[PDB]
């Protein structure tokens, strides 16, 4: 992968603590 | 490629000389690995 080596949305969902 | 004796025996009357001077290259033609060749010979172990 790479081969370069030189060297949002408001969605209703409950959240608890 | 031969010995001087056989060379003389061939050049006297067997073979015939065509030319005495010729053109010859003067370059060796080096080669080195760079670019993407160095990076693929360290993480994989191959090169082309």
């Amino acid at each position: 992968r790479g081969m370069d080596d030189v060297a949002n949305a408001r969605v209703p969902a409950d959240l608890v603590i | 490629v031969t010995t001087a004796t056989l060379k003389r025996q061939l050049l006297q009357g067997i073979l015939q000389i065509d030319d005495t001077a010729a053109d010859v290259p003067v370059t060796y033609g080096e080669m080195v690995l760079q670019g993407t060749n160095l990076v693929t010979a360290l993480v994989m172990g191959k090169a082309v």
